[PDB]
């Protein structure tokens, strides 16, 4: 069996290429800018 | 009501207890600092983002 | 715990047997689109 008539068709596909690039300031996250939090934070060094 | 909360539970809206004037709270200002340099071989002048 | 997969073993068998029978009676046409009836030595002649 050999094809005689035919068709064409467009299909779509979708795939991401990037991401929502973020950033987290530590002071306004782990502290909330209390003076107490920044001074126990030195006991963890430059972990942030 | 006396105080509003945001979509996360931090108080961003204060009604004044004295004048019943309702006010938003913004953060103070925070962000990041970046530095622009052409290279220490090239100059000694910087731009700051 | 462990959960059994959806696509079971006999399904995993029966999708695999149709990869063989259709390759054995339609060959290139089995994957190229609508599978087409054809002798197997003709399929080899197509491949070779
Ligand atoms: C870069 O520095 C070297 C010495 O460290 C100097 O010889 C050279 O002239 C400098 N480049 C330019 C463009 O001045």
């Amino acid at each position: 069996a050999i094809p005689t008539n035919f068709s064409i068709s467009i299909t779509t596909e979708v795939m991401p290429v990037s991401m929502a690039k973020t950033s987290v300031d530590c002071n306004m996250y782990i502290c909330g800018d209390s003076t107490e939090c920044a001074n126990l934070l030195l006991q963890y060094g430059s972990f942030c | 009501q006396q105080f509003g909360r945001d979509v996360s539970d931090f108080t961003d809206s204060v009604r004044d207890p004295k004048t019943s004037e309702i006010l938003d709270i913004s953060p103070c200002a925070f962000g990041g600092v970046s530095v622009i340099t052409p290279g220490t071989n090239a100059s000694s002048e910087v731009a700051v983002l | 715990t462990v959960l059994p997969p959806l696509l079971t073993d006999d399904m995993i068998a029966a999708y695999t047997a149709a990869l063989v029978s259709g390759t054995a009676t339609a060959g290139w046409t089995f994957g190229a689109g609508a599978a087409l009836q054809i002798p197997f030595a003709m399929q080899m002649a197509y491949r070779f």
